[PDB]
């Protein structure tokens, strides 16, 4: 979006303007890094919005949980709520008539694989020797910080045969003001580090590991859980502009599952909220 | 293989071929599952075909040699026209409108990179040539269900009907008895 | 979201569900509508922050429509500032030889025209007949309401010979509450109605009309906004008409206003 040289789209306008309106020019493009400027503070006050809105959404996120997990069940104003929107004549009487009610069933089997698995970005991240060990996920959270700037993401996993691990946990730390590389640049908050997790697999278990051979060599295997172990920044680095896309798509899902897929889960799970490609 | 869902695509197919004619859900399903399991043997052909490449690649042109080798007679050569016309529109919106399909484009990439067992890169191509020999055979099988509901006076295509179109059509009923 | 619920993706997994299941699933849906309501309370509050923030952007809006108008002269600091960035010390003193100053030159000729015709949606909305009146644009500014709910883009126009108003004021009246009938469809502000503003075209300058006396396709029928339903022939496609004009104004109002002098360069892209 932002380009940075003589590819400008009116360059040759900007060229020959004579050299006080070129002045003048300058003098707006100061301005504009003091509008940024602004812009920054905007965006650390929506992030303490955010903050403060953590406990007001809790309430809805906590019964969530507890139906999911069969802790709590329906109330009657729960169980009016049509479970899907739109169906003509008796097509919601007969839904409910479909399958007899089976009491060894508890809460919502699968509820946040088949929630994730729906997005369709989450979508493309979890191949089907994933699938399995999402049926283990009961919650999906998250919480963002002043201090330290960022939020994170913490995966909650009933005891599985194929990690030790109870939270697998994802931490951004963000920037909000502008960058000083690139002043004119800034679009809001910024990743600076991306942090993950490390996985207690049990043999045999970790797929996203893999051995290739004169030489044997463990190479990275195509696995959503990759997501707990991001690329490095440049800071903690030893290709620059394939390993920073990387971070960019990391980010990405993370924002996915952060502001789109936990707030609206249910909607996921029934595929009720759909993508046009 | 997991089934997918195509309800809505197979639905808009539908408003096109029948615009005053409906679908059940259970016909809805019936589709569905003509359509996955097409999909697959379009994928494992497609992969097979692959290792025949240096980087095992799979492009357009690997699903065009599938779909000629699981498509009978007119079916296919119907079929690799439409897929052709389908990439060329995309090469030259949404990715599926770009290759004037109703069939989602990006699902079916990335349907096609998860079950397909090579080892190469998914051309994007690929998925449009996909996409459209899916919805092709799709909106053959809803003319055909559609025609035959009006026959019987009624609104609604009905497992009925699907079972009446492709054992009607002697390229339809091999495909999928071969499926 | 889609409204036809046999269409949902998951609809069998759904529609397999033993019946206490399927009404753990409802509870969902319950907690859904709940969580909704306090996602549009969040809205109302990043609202009233766009308000509070109105005295610090202004400040660097209304400089910015100084250097415009040619009203004060470029400080040193802002002399030392690049035209462009990205550009080698060779490149930006080469720049700066190209054109000699011409006094004769006040302000920013077309600052306004450019910056909207470099934004690709807006560029598609300015016609040819209307390049010579936006020219005559000095600022476009934009400010924000709590009650009634919205916003507003103003544009000032100098003495100009197409139209005697100084100032054009477009209004949207937003709504941030959900849909009582649905819910579960909440993404945000929602425009409820858009208010244009009545323009003393002088004889013969309206390039709205033309002769075929019938509409003409012009920019400046952003002033002459699509009606909503309370003041209607044809309703799904004079509310398709409306949201297209909702979204020109959030354009201006969100993301070139802001950054206008980005568009003007085509740095923006």
């Amino acid at each position: 979006f932002q380009h940075m040289g003589l590819l400008s789209t009116n360059f040759d306008m900007i060229q020959a303007l004579p050299l006080n309106v070129k002045q003048r020019v300058c003098a707006l493009k100061n301005l504009q890094m003091k509008t940024i400027q602004i812009e920054s503070d905007f965006y650390k006050r929506v992030h303490e919005l955010e903050i403060e809105f953590e406990g007001k959404f809790k309430s809805t996120f906590d019964q969530r949980k507890a139906i999911v997990a069969g802790e709590v069940e329906p109330t009657k104003e729960q169980i009016d709520t049509p479970i899907l929107e739109g169906l003509e004549g008796d097509q919601l009487a007969e839904l409910y008539k479909a399958a007899e009610a089976d009491p060894s069933a508890k809460g919502i089997k699968d509820f946040w694989l088949t929630a994730l698995r729906t997005h369709d970005l989450v979508a493309e991240a979890i191949e089907e020797h994933d699938v399995p060990i999402l049926s283990y996920l009961t919650d999906v959270t998250t919480a963002a910080s002043k201090d330290p700037a960022g939020f994170k993401i913490e995966f909650h996993f009933a005891t599985n045969p194929y990690f030790k691990n109870q939270v697998l946990t994802k931490t951004y730390l963000l920037g909000f003001d502008p960058d000083a590389e690139a002043p004119l640049q800034f679009d809001g908050p910024h990743v600076i580090r991306a942090v993950g997790d490390t996985i207690e697999w049990e043999d045999g278990k970790n797929v996203t590991k893999k051995a290739v051979k004169f030489l044997t060599k463990t190479v990275k295997a195509d696995s959503f859980f990759n997501f707990f172990e991001p690329p490095k920044s440049k800071d903690e680095r030893n290709d620059d502009e394939q390993a920073e896309e990387f971070l960019e798509l990391d980010y990405e899902m993370g924002q996915a599952i952060r502001d789109t897929i936990i707030p609206r889960a249910v909607l996921f799970y029934t595929g009720e909220l759909q993508s046009d490609d | 293989m997991r089934k997918e869902s195509y309800s809505v695509y197979i639905y808009r197919v539908l408003k096109q071929v029948h615009p005053d004619t409906g679908v059940s859900s259970k016909a809805m399903s019936i589709m569905n599952s003509f359509v996955n399991d097409v999909f697959e043997r379009i994928a494992a052909e497609a992969s097979r075909l692959a290792h025949y490449n240096k980087r095992s690649t799979i492009s357009s042109r690997e699903i065009q040699t599938a779909v000629r080798l699981i498509l009978p007679g007119e079916l296919a050569k119907h079929a690799v026209s439409e897929g052709t016309k389908a990439v060329t529109k995309y090469t030259s919106v949404s990715r599926s409108a770009r290759a004037g399909l109703q069939f989602p484009v990006g699902r079916i990439h990335r349907f096609l990179k998860q079950r397909t067992t090579s080892s190469g890169r998914v051309g994007a191509t690929a998925a449009v040539y996909s996409a459209a020999i899916l919805e092709y055979l799709t909106a053959e099988v809803l003319e055909l269900a559609g025609n035959a509901s009006k026959d019987l006076k009624v609104k609604r295509i009905t497992p009925r009907h699907l079972h009446l179109a492709i054992r009607g059509d002697e390229e339809l009923d091999t495909l999928i008895k071969a499926t």
